[PDB]
């Protein structure tokens, strides 16, 4: 079910990237990599137990704790709302994949 | 823990990599350039050895496994937590086709 | 009036014809426009200022390093000319109008040009210096267009500061100290912390009134896009281009806008 999020949020991020490119041309990239305002990526882990199996739980920046932001680009708000919004879907997909592997 | 792809469509990865800190999985001492298409994912596999296998990077992503060495990366099932792969869409369609984790998921 | 026929008439006619003919595809169009501009080489100073316009951004981008070698890939002669890290900044301080002022204003180098926000501040300061230099060369109707562009950039920077960059030390004082009627009445935007407040500040200029409108688009973007998008929408005024006047800058702006539109087209 959550696999479709990896397409929907990706399409939204692509649209935001096109809008940002139309706004400010080429992004700064390089030193700060530009393209975002949120997503100071740092991941935290937790261990849940279901039927005696230690199913891991995953949280990270823009999808939990350890998140920070500063300024951003022109469409940096739109980029965060689309490109950084896929972070929650990615974290959920990673947690589901880890749980599936452990359960298997 | 850390999480980054660095084997991706550049701006697509940078849109969720580093803006407020952490230097996209600590580029000061880890990570790599997020732009793909310069070469095969053999260097991306080496970076996974240098980033994901370094006990720091937890989640990784390869865009639709276009050149991600699906058979080679499918071995990441062992120790799944430090090698949580992903198949992002955009500029390459996300499909259940052969990949690192989805190939096993196809079973 | 007779000076136009005395000199510059042929160049003006060629520029007018090229503009009238205008309407990796985006990269190819940009390269063709840059080649057309270069082949055209009083008006020399205007061309130098027009090139320095984008050369300020090109030099700001080259100031990195940090994957600095990638700057050669975007070496478009229109803005990324080779002639236009404090040790390298001093060397790059030559052959540019805004560089000597930025040498003192941005003497902290990367400290005052951090890639997160302070690099944008240095770019805005350089843009303000370039706009001041261009406005110094007064004598034509292009002064109004240059003032409108500078006002749009300043207002967009102020709106971005009040929206979210206020937490990034872009306070009311920084709305003009670092963020590049505006050259005399920009103080009204120092307190426009809300979209409704932005519209109220825009109400002080009846031409700027109703330009913000609902502010859902254009003003929604940070950096210099808020009031710059208003100038982009109103660029139909630049499309007039009355004859016997400096229209090289107008043609360059029209070509840049066409390139941007082609890029925004992309895969439909």
């Amino acid at each position: 079910t959550t696999k479709e999020s990896m397409g929907e949020v990706m399409k939204d991020s692509s649209f935001a990237l096109i809008e940002a490119k139309y706004v400010a041309g080429e992004n700064i990239k390089h030193i700060v990599l530009e393209n975002v305002q949120n997503a100071s990526i740092k991941v935290r882990s937790r261990q849940e137990n279901i039927a005696g199996v230690k199913i891991p739980k995953f949280e990270y920046f823009t999808d939990g704790e350890t998140k920070n932001d500063l300024t951003g680009l022109a469409r940096g708000g739109q980029q965060v709302q689309q490109c950084r919004a896929a972070y929650v879907k990615a974290i959920e997909l990673l947690v589901e994949l880890a749980s599936l592997q452990t359960s298997f | 823990s850390a999480l980054i792809a660095m084997i991706a469509d550049e701006d697509t990865v940078t849109g969720f990599l580093l803006a407020g800190v952490g230097n996209v999985d600590l580029r000061r001492k880890t990570n790599y350039l997020i732009v793909d298409s310069k070469t095969t994912v053999k260097a991306i596999e080496d970076a996974f050895k240098e980033f994901t296998t370094k006990e720091d990077i937890a989640i990784v992503l390869i865009s639709q496994y276009v050149a991600n060495m699906i058979r080679f990366l499918v071995d990441s099932y062992n120790k799944p937590i430090p090698a949580i792969l992903e198949i992002p869409s955009k500029d390459h369609p996300y499909d259940p086709a052969h990949d690192s984790v989805l190939s096993r998921v196809k079973n | 009036a007779m000076t136009f026929n005395i000199h510059g008439g042929y160049l003006e006619a060629i520029v007018r014809g090229y503009r009238a003919g205008l309407l990796t595809i985006v990269e190819k169009c940009t390269l063709k426009l840059v080649d057309e501009y270069k082949h055209m080489l009083p008006l020399s100073t205007f061309l130098e200022y027009i090139t320095y316009g984008h050369m300020i951004d090109n030099v700001v981008l080259i100031v990195t390093g940090r994957d600095v070698q990638e700057l050669l890939e975007k070496c478009h002669p229109l803005g990324m000319f080779d002639s236009i890290m404090r040790e390298l900044y001093r060397l790059v301080l030559v052959d540019t109008p805004l560089a000597p002022y930025f040498s003192e204003c941005i003497t902290s180098e990367d400290l005052d040009d951090m890639n997160i926000e302070i690099m944008r501040n240095t770019l805005y300061k350089a843009y303000l210096e370039d706009f001041y230099k261009f406005c110094q060369k007064l004598g034509g109707a292009t002064a109004e267009i240059m003032s409108d562009l500078l006002a749009f950039e300043a207002d967009r920077r102020a709106v971005n500061i009040t929206i979210n960059s206020i937490g990034t030390e872009l306070t009311r004082d920084d709305r003009r100290k670092l963020y590049s009627l505006y050259p005399y009445g920009h103080e009204e935007l120092a307190v426009c912390e809300d979209i409704d407040q932005v519209r109220g500040v825009m109400e002080k200029y009846p031409p700027y009134q109703s330009i913000f409108s609902k502010l859902s688009y254009g003003e929604s973007q940070m950096l210099d896009k808020a009031f710059y998008e208003e100038e982009v929408k109103r660029l139909c005024l630049a499309f007039e281009q009355q004859f016997h006047y400096g229209v090289f800058f107008a043609y360059m702006r029209l070509r840049e806008q066409e390139i941007r539109n082609l890029m925004w087209i992309s895969e439909c």
